[PDB]
């Protein structure tokens, strides 16, 4: 169970690793700080000008009073084209709206008049993707100048499947419908429409429209009452218990993790610092000490983790696909702790079945420099900023290889929402494929 | 118990004294409450007109003899258990309108039939109503509204029984069970 | 949301309507009140004479204490015979029994000695079609004098098929067993016998009997036992929320509706009285405006409203047919507000496909004056006295063309009792035929 | 009655004479010999779709096996019965 | 509904049966005190010496902080070899664990060294097999001496189809693992092993081991931590109420039975002392007198009883086939209290069918002296100690015929516990064959 | 061994779903485990494995509950001694001979 810290807060080598560590969210918070402003305070008056709320005014007017928001990807495109595409020109991510946990995607006119970069294309999709697999009802905030004037399509591929799996979608329409866009609210089960301001060019004379809107704050308002009337029912089973923190405060994992790449520390000094009451139970501790293997809870949901403390060896790989046996038997959710720092095939292949068939929902978090991650499929993948030009963080969040980069300080809360979005959708039971004994 | 009320002068002991037996009620066994409800009660007793033959002398006052209830209580005790019996509210459908003591019926009136058996008598009260109002029942008060007059007693369940006060005696009330006294 | 009303009480136009309607509500009230008698007073007391309860005596004393009772056609018969045959000689309804909402089923003795009309026949069955549709278990008080002395086995069918499908069903003989009569106990799971009174004529002589009771105050103590022990779970699932009332009275629906037949009116104020909180979400407001089409909550029930506003136009049998694709997405029952005034079927043949198919609980109640009735097979079927000689509800009402006729200020009621009777079945997913393009 | 109710698989029945009956148990057809029983004629009932119609006895085999074959169109669903009243 | 007792408590006829009744209940309560010493305090002390925990000092710390424990068959092998094997060396029973219940086995070193008789196996199978038939997970205190130095490996076979199934298994090795044993922890999904203490002799080196511990409390304490990671669910749904006393006294059931054999009695007034607020609802009291047939509620779970009342003749026969269906139907648990006292075949025929057949979980008293035990597959089999040298209830429950000899005071009890435990498994839908008519 | 024997046979019944045919002829249970024989017959009858007997001798003991308790029952009149068709109530056909309860 409990697990006792030997982490010295008060000291130098310490303060050296928080040091770095907090240099780098820093240097994040600051980029996004950025981001946040899509086309500059230039486009964003503009905007506002012409009377329309901006489109995370419009994400946080959409929301439930206070509801977190769980943003995807906002390094994408960074520094990726010729100027910049602020979060792609598009922001995405899961919150609440009427009580339910919605994938809401909306188009920042403010970035070359919210027109579809390729890399606009595959987060777009890429939030579908999750929002299919974690069955979360979808909220397009459309308002767009193009699919590029000077991939696509597939987008309503996914609006039709997902409406037949019943997962609600739901378009608004505060803008410009240009080009393909014009389809995004037509393959919409219910589509809010802002009547003598919302250009639709390529209610009922488009045909596409089921609610009309005076202004964005009548359309949002709207688009409430459609989520309001889902008849919503997760279909994630867990024996989930009342949350505990943590013993040890969240920051200090900035300490923790060394300010060198080479110098070698425990993990589990990591999972002590998200795991409720700091309760860790072991698995196999003295066998495949490469990979630390053990059962907890996060905010009541139990989990399954597997952090890497070293370079996967045999024993390893079988401990793990073992692990990874256990947690599907019960139904458990996954959680890969990946720092991948560095005959052998035969055994590597038993966890690599094991973590490509597991059918539970799982969640990996980058927090160093086979296995690998968005080759499994993993419902969301974040990336810690000290993990590891071309091998930046920044350039594979920008690429969307991965769903953004998240605070250290705050990975328990993310995996916590992560964990909840997922129990949306159910937990299916799991079959293997033929493990080479 | 012994139940004691101070007061500046006799009367006012007397009058709160009287009203500590009112709000007091005893139920499961025979009690010598409404014996002493009346001699405080009793004119004899404020005049103090006392002497060590005061109970021996007033008896016929003071330990009557029941007469029957009329239909005036049955409606009462009826309103009193069909309100102290909601309705069972099912886990599947908590909020069912079918949990309703109401006794709604389609176009015509509420109709709630219960057979009653209070003592050792027992009566069919009939309860229709196309006006829902008549009574009300809060904590341990039956509030009833006897067309005008707007009265409150005491209407106390325990188990299967029901304690009404009725012209200051605590009369015990249950339901009818078709199968336990067939057999 | 929230819907305001246009409806002014305290005027004379609506005094005038309120007129009208107060005025049939009253015949009504009168009738039901006459056919309450059976056969008079006459054969009541004949009855009551040999010790017997009456049929409703009977009905009132099986019920949960103090519990609603949802009578299904009382006009059943009326004026179609030579003499009066009240209710057909049977009175059904559902009623809570032992926490259980169960179909009851009594012949009333008293009207030609209990002996099956046609009608007696095609009500006592429509009362098994209704609790097999919304699997309610069933309560049969015997007592009947022939199958006609001077169509049936229909019913032991249903009584097999029901009992087969887990659906409850149980006897309770109070009387004669004339005729066919007989199987109807010997078809019952469980059969409550009353002895040296119920002359059983076509306990372990008949053999049809499970339990013996002194008179039928025992009989039905027993019966209740029996229902005691079905062991009972609903398997409706919907998101039900706490109950709200709606914003005006009940009895305003009677100043609502027009006095003149022709004189157009807003049915939305009909909705607006009878919904929780009387928020309607109405869809597609401005298309199709001859078909209202809406989601709300009646008792913390969520339900799809469709309300005729009109004559059904192209336009509207699209809305229509969009919005039941929607409804049976999510789940959520179905409730149609009739009252039908009066190239095309191109596309009426959509709204048709969606009303045939939908499998969602459906409700239907005319109000007024394709689509129809018992044609798309409802779980009830209501009329509002209001509704159109040989077109008065009394003449539908009374050849079992609808489950009654309802009092308008009532409606919301009844849809509640109605559409939580329909939660002890589960609700299908639904499949819809080739929807003609 | 419980056995003829609830059994599942395809039904057939022809009236070649004078509880149980007809239509009563939903079976997919029920035809009727012309010398089955003025109120009671074959003709009566089948004139009210009462049945399938009045068949040649002659042709009963031949009517019965296109009857057995259309029916197979569809699947043969597993039967489940009542309470049996023992 | 509720029964009234015709039982004089205060009696002199009464006084007599409790006296032998009494009597025979201490020679229980005895021989088990016996049997708790396994090996005599000799062995006892020399296993304490060795700084052990005794099997059922494990037992009580691996439980629940004052769980109950139900202890199977603690009567095997009694008298059936040379010299004594208590509990033929293993001591089997259900607990809570982690606020699972468990199917927990221990050998008992002390008697033969833990060495598997053939009764040891055959009692060891039984656990499994009710650990399977009512989804228990396992957990096996490992510490035997051999498989006989001077049947098995189906114990292995049950290991891994539970496994199969998800019905975790865990070993707890406390000692050795000789000859088979080694492959139990081997077969089971987690391992503890304890270090420099536990012979492993036919962690990393047997490779069978996944926790490692210092001493018995240390294994046991992670054997906790182990069932705390099942994220457990049970399957058995039912309308369980909220539990109520039966209105007389659990003792009195000692008066009840007659201390002559012969000597008639009626068995609802055992029945009366068993179920919840002593309702009972009789089904057909007139018919089949000598099998009584009712419903009723203990501890909250609605049970359907039989009870022997005499010699099963043919209106019994079917009185018990048409009970039975019904609780089928309904899917409510079976009681059979059995007292066998002693053309025909063709009704005895449709019991057997109902009974054989009958889904729902069963359980079987034998309370007195076709049908029979073990042949119907109840869940569980328990034997009163009035019942019936190659005849006494030590002589069957010796050899496994049944899973103990239990106080008919704490029949209510045991009951419960068992209704319970079986719930952790769903309660299967009835298909039965073809019933002779 | 017996019983063992027959319960051994209806595991394999079972388990490979062979329909059941009993030709019955006993003098006993022993004069001077079973049961469990019945209630194979009934769940095999439960899953659509038919339960066939053929009784050509007697039903001595349990036996009787053999044909009992199978969909079919051929009975051999006046030499089949029935002893613990229409009165046994447990025959579905009857038989002159042991050739033509076969045949049956």
């Amino acid at each position: 169970a409990i697990l006792h810290t030997q982490i010295n807060p008060r000291s130098a080598e310490f303060a050296a690793n928080a040091a770095t560590m907090l240099e780098q969210v820093n240097a994040l918070r600051t980029l996004l700080g950025r981001i946040h402003e899509g086309g500059g305070s230039a486009a964003q008056a503009r905007h506002s000008a012409r009377g329309k709320l901006l489109v995370r005014e419009r994400i946080n007017r959409l929301l439930d009073p206070g509801s977190p928001f769980l943003e995807l990807s906002a390094l994408a495109a960074h520094e990726v084209y010729g100027e910049e595409v602020a979060a792609a020109g598009i922001v995405a991510g899961i919150g609440r709206v009427e009580g339910v946990e919605c994938m809401i995607v909306g188009n920042d006119a403010t970035v070359k008049g919210g027109t579809y970069y390729p890399l606009t294309v595959k987060k777009h999709l890429r939030a579908q993707a999750i929002a299919l697999e974690n069955r979360l009802p979808c909220i397009y905030l459309v308002d767009s100048g193009g699919a590029n004037l000077p991939h696509f399509g597939r987008i309503f591929f996914n609006q039709a499947n997902m409406s037949a799996r019943g997962i609600p979608q739901i378009a608004v329409v505060m803008g410009s419908c240009t080009a393909g866009g014009a389809y995004v609210p037509a393959m919409s089960d219910e589509t809010v429409m802002v009547r003598e301001q919302a250009t639709i060019f390529l209610c009922k004379v488009s045909g596409v429209a089921d609610h009309y809107a005076e202004d964005d704050d009548h359309a949002l308002a709207i688009a409430r009452r459609c989520v309001a009337n889902l008849n919503w029912r997760k279909q994630g089973q867990l024996q989930c218990r009342a949350p505990r923190a943590p013993l040890y405060p969240a920051e200090e994992l900035y300490g923790v993790i060394p300010a060198d790449s080479k110098q070698p520390y425990d993990v589990r000094e990591v999972i002590a610092r998200l795991v409720d009451g700091s309760e860790f139970d072991e698995f196999k501790a003295l066998f495949g000490t490469t990979l630390v293997c053990g059962f907890a809870h996060l905010h009541g949901y139990p989990i399954a983790i597997l952090a890497n403390n070293g370079i996967l060896f045999a024993e390893a790989a079988q401990k793990g696909a073992h692990f990874i046996e256990l947690a599907c038997q019960r139904g458990i959710p996954l959680l890969f702790l990946q720092n991948i720092t560095g005959g052998i095939a035969k055994h590597g292949a038993k966890l690599v079945t094991a973590v490509a068939c597991a059918r539970v929902p799982k969640f990996t978090v980058l927090i160093g420099g086979g296995m690998c991650g968005r080759a499994y499929d993993p419902r969301f993948l974040w990336m810690w900023p000290n993990a590891r030009h071309q091998g930046h963080p920044y350039y594979s969040s920008a690429r969307l290889w991965d769903d953004g980069v998240i605070d250290p300080a705050q990975t328990r809360e993310v995996l916590a929402l992560a964990l909840s979005a997922a129990l949306n959708a159910p937990i299916e039971p799991t079959a293997f494929g033929v493990f080479r004994m | 118990a012994k139940l004691i009320a101070w007061g500046e002068t006799r009367e006012e002991a007397r009058q709160r004294l009287l009203a500590m037996l009112a709000e007091t009620s005893v139920g499961g066994l025979r009690t010598n409450l409404a014996f002493l409800r009346r001699i405080l009660g009793h004119p004899a007793f404020a005049a103090a007109e006392l002497d060590t033959g005061f109970i021996a002398r007033h008896q016929d006052d003071l330990l009557p003899a029941p007469q029957a209830l009329p239909e005036h209580f049955w409606q009462a005790a009826a309103e009193a258990w069909l309100q102290s019996e909601p309705g069972h509210r099912r886990d599947d459908d908590p909020h069912s309108p079918w949990s309703r003591n109401d006794g709604w019926r389609s176009a015509l009136a509420r109709e709630s039939d219960l057979m009653l058996r209070c003592r050792d008598e027992r009566r069919c009260v009939r309860l229709r109503h196309a006006s829902p109002s008549q009574y009300r029942l809060d904590g341990d008060d039956l509030v009833s509204r006897v067309d005008g007059v707007t009265r409150r007693s005491a209407a106390l369940r325990r188990g299967r029984q029901l304690f009404l006060e009725w012209e200051g005696e605590l009369l015990a009330i249950e339901a009818v069970d078709p199968i336990a006294e067939a057999e």
